[PDB]
């Protein structure tokens, strides 16, 4: 038995309702379960038997349907609902999960908070230097990050890490790490990160000089 | 075990001294006290008795007492004084949870009745003892040695508080000694009215149901009903 | 309530065998259905197997038939999963789940899903060896202060394999803590940096300590973060 | 589409009164323990998990049955023994002397 | 063992019916008569239950499906909160009112 879940991705503002449709290749009576999973956390069951609400789950989640079509509805979206949703069948072995839908939260555009930091002396003792610049609480997630070492653009030596959307204010955070050898770090003096964001009128550049606090 | 005013050879509580009553505010009800540790008691009849057989008919004999060789002394029991002190302290400490923290609690002796209900009556190896417990329950409590209880011996026995049937206990030959555990108490409370700040407890008994109610107090009997109906989604084929 | 406790992370070699344990608290073990599931990094869920211990005949997926074994121990109330001949694609997070079932007679059993989930165990197979983590304190400075809020943290480098657990003040501080996901470098090892933003007035009064744990290497490092002396 | 299904052997119970029987470990005793069933060496005790019950110490019907059994055994033990009807006569009694103590005066009598 | 699942859910207790089923048949002159009556009464209760099961069309079964649909006025709870969040002792206390109606329906459905 194959389960198809639609839509693949969906984003709505706070206060609106969303619907996810799970379709079965053949009749499974009403043996469907809806699960929710947050990043870095085990899945949590929301709905069992297709429409029976689990204990401890808010009333905002509703499940319905029968035959081969089932629907999960969120009436009042909340900042903690950005997560991955799955529909699973247990009527007949083997049990199969759906592909899952990543529900995201839409909010107003927020300007990032820019910070920068050169590598610590303990890391410098190892011969490797990592300069890290961070953008905090910026929405939407898409942004442009560039590295400039002595007014020279750097490519192929930077790694960007993006956390998932926050469950409180629905804002993203990004970290750009530039990793070089000790000789390359002490060769140059000025290091800067340039950030371009939709809510920023002009790109924000954070720069520092080697050997200065 | 058949005894009055004291529970012998019974079971001990696991944590503390337990006080049980059907209605603790009603003074017409008895109070059952269960100890945490036992109190050893040694009872003895020291006379060297002789038994003689008298033929009273074809194939029927009667066992009488002959002569007592040596001197004649009184049967008695010994209990420990410090152990009884500690036990009464624990009992009054547990009692002060139902009547207040500033009430004087005093133990007195029995008040009126026949020989069975006013004495610790028990059976020690074929002989029926009736011991006087005025030295055990006599004290008051405000917020090496031994105690000797003299006893009497009786040979015509009326058991179960009935009338119309009596039993004769043939004499036992030789000196008699027994050792037992005190593991509980039966008490009754005097109805002190007119703003009484003190409580007086007296030993009681007489009804043997409270003797075996202190052992069958954690059991109940149930009857199984192995038939049920429930909604499923299976249909008969 | 019902709780499931699993073993720690596992690192193995190709062609070897791996065994995982899952212990249950709060239910009768013999009449409760237990299932083993797995999740690949960046992929969906894959129901591996499951069974009721009383029946004694587990159900398997045809893909994993001949490689997967599921057993139980009622004396210790723990279920064991054994996977043999691991391949390069078997590195994943394995979950132990539980659910209730009933019977309508004649060998029919009806289930309700998987209400209880474990925390998951990370299983990795590769040619690399264990490496103790290296911790470097990302100290706060004037360049990391904006509007009275200064950002500090701790970076972890030169460690393998996953995972590493990072906490602040033994879990006392949780607000404003961002732990970026680990990334893969050309050297074959991982790296990450867990940061936190705190008011600048507390830099000289509040002590910040990052506790990092690397269970497969059995490493526990507590690194204190202080503003850089100038 | 739900149907009634019958289950035989469900764990349900009610309060009841019945006759319990006696058992003793495995000869002349007042309580005929020899006539009771022998007792198993290792009895079974099954702890009922998550079960809360109600007990009443003062309205238990096992106490009445125990009292009746004890009385009946005591009455039964006296059937084959000697009757002392000829002992209800007039006795001529004297006080007992010869090495009694002060507390033992008048407690024994010598009757012919 | 016996009555082990008295605190477990209805679903968990449906897999151990034979344990309760087995412990219903074998598990002076005054006392001899009393003990005999207990055994006769146990046999009579077992035979009455067996006759009822046979009349309902469920002879020699522990779980038996029927053709009688479940009326929603007997209980409105769904299957998820009956077999997974309930015990038999609670279920009996709720359906004690409608037991005779269900029994009569079972009898008249099997006969016709
Ligand atoms: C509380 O329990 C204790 C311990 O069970 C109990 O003390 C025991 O008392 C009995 C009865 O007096 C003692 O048993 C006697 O011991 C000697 C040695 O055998 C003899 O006097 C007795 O045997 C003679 O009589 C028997 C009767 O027919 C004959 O069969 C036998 O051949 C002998 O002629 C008898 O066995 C027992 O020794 C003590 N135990 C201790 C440790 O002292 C106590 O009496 C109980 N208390 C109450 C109030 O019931
Ligand atoms: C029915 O009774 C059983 C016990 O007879 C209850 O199971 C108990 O559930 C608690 C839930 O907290 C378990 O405690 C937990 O244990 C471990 C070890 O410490 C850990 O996960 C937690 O820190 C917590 O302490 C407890 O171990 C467990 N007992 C047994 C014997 O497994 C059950 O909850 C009861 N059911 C209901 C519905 O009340
Ligand atoms: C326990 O006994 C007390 C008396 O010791 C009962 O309380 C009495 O209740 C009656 C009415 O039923 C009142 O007229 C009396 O004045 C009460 N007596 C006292 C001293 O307050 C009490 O009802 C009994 N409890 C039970 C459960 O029967
Ligand atoms: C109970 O204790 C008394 C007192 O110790 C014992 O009676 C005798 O007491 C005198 C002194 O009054 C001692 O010289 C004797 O040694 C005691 N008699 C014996 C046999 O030792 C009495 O014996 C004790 N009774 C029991 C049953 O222990
Ligand atoms: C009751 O009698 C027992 C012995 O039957 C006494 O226990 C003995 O006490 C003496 C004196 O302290 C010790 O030397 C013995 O070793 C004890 N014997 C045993 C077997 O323990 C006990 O003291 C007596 N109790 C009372 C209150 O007189
Ligand atoms: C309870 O104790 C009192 C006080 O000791 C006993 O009363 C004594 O009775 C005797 C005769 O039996 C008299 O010689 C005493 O003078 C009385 N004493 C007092 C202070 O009046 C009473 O008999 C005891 N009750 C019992 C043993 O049931
Ligand atoms: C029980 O013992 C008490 C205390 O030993 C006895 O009370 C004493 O009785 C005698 C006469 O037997 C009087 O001379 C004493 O004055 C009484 N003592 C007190 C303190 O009043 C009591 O009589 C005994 N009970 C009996 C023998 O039935
Ligand atoms: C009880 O009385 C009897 C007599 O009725 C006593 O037995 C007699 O004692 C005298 C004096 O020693 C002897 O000459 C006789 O031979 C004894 N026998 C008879 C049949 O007369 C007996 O000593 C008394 N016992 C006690 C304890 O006082
Ligand atoms: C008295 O109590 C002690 C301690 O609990 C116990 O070992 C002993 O057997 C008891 N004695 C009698 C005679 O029951
Ligand atoms: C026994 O405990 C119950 C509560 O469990 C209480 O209502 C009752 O009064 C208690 N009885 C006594 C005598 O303490
Ligand atoms: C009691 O008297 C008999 C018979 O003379 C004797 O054998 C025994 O030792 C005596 N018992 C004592 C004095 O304790
Ligand atoms: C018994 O207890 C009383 C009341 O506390 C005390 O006065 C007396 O000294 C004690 N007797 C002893 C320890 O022998
Ligand atoms: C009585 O005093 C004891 C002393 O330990 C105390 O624990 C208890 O609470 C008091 N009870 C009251 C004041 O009712
Ligand atoms: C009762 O106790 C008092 C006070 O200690 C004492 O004088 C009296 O002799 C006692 N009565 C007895 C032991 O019979």
């Amino acid at each position: 038995i194959q389960l198809t879940q639609s839509p693949s991705t969906l984003s709505a503002p706070v206060g609106a309702g969303v619907t996810i449709t799970c379709q079965a290749s053949q009749s499974i009576s009403n043996g469907l379960a809806w699960y929710q999973q947050k990043p870095g956390r085990a899945p949590k069951m929301l709905i069992t038997e297709g429409s029976s609400l689990k204990s401890g789950v808010p009333d905002r989640f509703r499940g319905s349907g029968s035959g081969t079509h089932f629907i999960l509805t969120i009436s009042d979206l909340q900042p903690d609902d950005s997560a991955t949703y799955f529909c699973q069948q247990y009527n007949t072995f083997p049990w199969t999960f759906g592909r899952g839908t990543k529900v995201e939260i839409k909010r107003t555009v927020a300007a990032p908070s820019v910070f920068i930091f050169p590598p610590s002396d303990e890391q410098l003792k190892s011969g490797t230097a990592s300069v890290v610049c961070l953008l905090n609480n910026f929405y939407p997630r898409e942004a442009k990050v560039q590295w400039k070492v002595d007014n020279a653009l750097q490519s192929g030596n930077s790694q960007e890490s993006v956390t998932e959307q926050d469950s409180k204010d629905s804002t993203y955070s990004l970290s750009s790490t530039l990793t070089l050898s000790k000789a390359d770090y002490e060769k140059h003096k000025v290091y800067a990160c340039e950030v371009t964001h939709q809510g920023l009128s002009s790109p924000v550049t954070k720069s520092f000089n080697r050997g200065e606090c | 075990v058949v005894s009055t005013q004291l529970l012998l050879n019974g079971s001990l509580a696991e944590e503390e001294v337990m006080i049980r009553s059907e209605n603790i505010t009603n003074n017409a009800k008895n109070i059952l006290v269960q100890f945490n540790t036992p109190v050893q008691i040694n009872c003895t009849r020291p006379n060297n008795n002789t038994r003689k057989s008298i033929r009273i008919g074809p194939g029927q004999a009667f066992y009488a007492t002959g002569d007592i060789i040596g001197d004649i002394r009184q049967a008695h029991c010994n209990v420990s004084k410090a152990t009884w002190n500690e036990t009464l302290g624990k009992v009054v400490k547990q009692l002060r949870k139902h009547f207040g923290n500033n009430t004087i609690i005093r133990f007195a002796n029995s008040s009126g009745g026949d020989l069975e209900v006013t004495t610790h009556s028990f059976n020690c190896g074929g002989e029926f003892f009736y011991c006087n417990t005025s030295g055990l329950f006599n004290s008051t409590w405000i917020s090496n040695d031994s105690i000797t209880l003299p006893c009497r011996i009786k040979q015509i026995i009326n058991m179960w508080q009935r009338i119309g049937q009596a039993m004769y206990a043939p004499p036992i030959q030789g000196v008699i000694r027994c050792v037992s555990n005190i593991t509980g108490l039966i008490l009754t409370r005097d109805g002190g009215s007119t703003n009484s700040t003190t409580e007086t407890f007296r030993p009681g008994g007489g009804d043997m149901r409270d003797n075996w109610r202190s052992e069958l107090y954690k059991y109940k009997v149930v009857k199984i009903e192995p038939l049920g109906v429930a909604p499923t989604r299976c249909k008969r084929r | 309530e019902v709780q499931l406790v699993q073993s720690g992370a596992e690192l193995k070699k190709a062609g070897s065998s791996v065994k995982l344990s899952c212990q249950a608290y709060g239910v009768a073990f013999s009449t409760y259905s237990f299932h083993w599931v797995r999740q690949a990094p960046g992929q969906g869920l894959e129901w591996l197997g499951g069974f009721i211990p009383l029946v004694g005949k587990p159900n398997y997926t045809n893909k994993f038939r001949g490689r997967l074994t599921i057993t139980a121990d009622e004396s210790a109330r723990t279920t064991y999963m054994e996977l043999r001949s691991l391949r390069s694609d078997d590195t994943a997070i394995y979950y132990c789940a539980g659910g209730g079932a009933y019977s309508s007679g004649g060998g029919r059993f009806h289930y309700f899903g998987m209400a209880v989930w474990g925390q998951g165990s990370t299983v990795t197979v590769s040619s690399a060896s264990t490496k103790g983590p290296s911790v470097f304190p990302l100290a706060p400075s004037s360049k990391s202060t904006s509007g009275g809020t200064a950002a500090l943290g701790c970076l972890v480098k030169d460690y393998f394999p996953e995972p590493v657990t990072v906490s602040w003040n033994s879990g006392a501080l949780t607000s404003g803590v961002h732990t970026f996901p680990a990334v893969l470098q050309s050297s074959g090892l991982y790296s990450l940096s867990s940061v936190v933003t705190v008011p600048s007035s507390s830099l000289g009064t509040q002590t910040y300590i990052c506790n990092v744990n690397h269970k497969p290497s059995n490493t526990k490092v507590d690194k204190r973060v202080e503003p850089k002396s100038c | 589409n739900l149907w009634v299904t019958v289950y035989y052997g469900v764990p349900v119970w009610k309060d009841a009164e019945t006759t319990l029987f006696c058992a003793s470990d495995a000869k002349h005793n007042v309580w005929a323990t020899h006539a009771c069933v022998p007792t198993d060496p290792n009895p079974q005790e099954i702890h009922l998990e998550n079960v809360t019950e109600e007990f009443n110490m003062w309205k238990n019907n096992m106490v009445e049955q125990m009292h009746t059994d004890i009385i009946s055994l005591w009455d039964q033990s006296l059937k084959p023994c000697v009757k002392l009807t000829p002992l209800c006569v007039t006795l001529q009694c004297t006080n007992v002397t010869n090495n009694i103590t002060d507390d033992m005066r008048g407690e024994l009598k010598n009757c012919s | 063992g016996f009555l082990g699942a008295a605190g477990s859910t209805m679903g968990a207790a449906s897999m151990t019916l034979t344990v309760q089923a087995r412990n219903l048949l074998s598990g002076l002159t005054v006392w001899g008569i009393k003990q005999l009556q207990a055994r006769v009464l146990a046999v009579e209760r077992y035979l009455r239950d067996q006759q009822l099961l046979g009349i309902w069309g469920c002879s020699g079964k522990l779980i038996c499906c029927t053709n009688v649909p479940w009326n929603s006025s007997w209980s409105n709870r769904n299957l998820s909160e009956i077999w997974d969040n309930m015990t038999w002792l609670q279920w009996d206390k709720e359906i004690s009112n409608y037991t005779q109606i269900i029994y009569g329906l079972l009898e008249e459905s099997q006969n016709q």
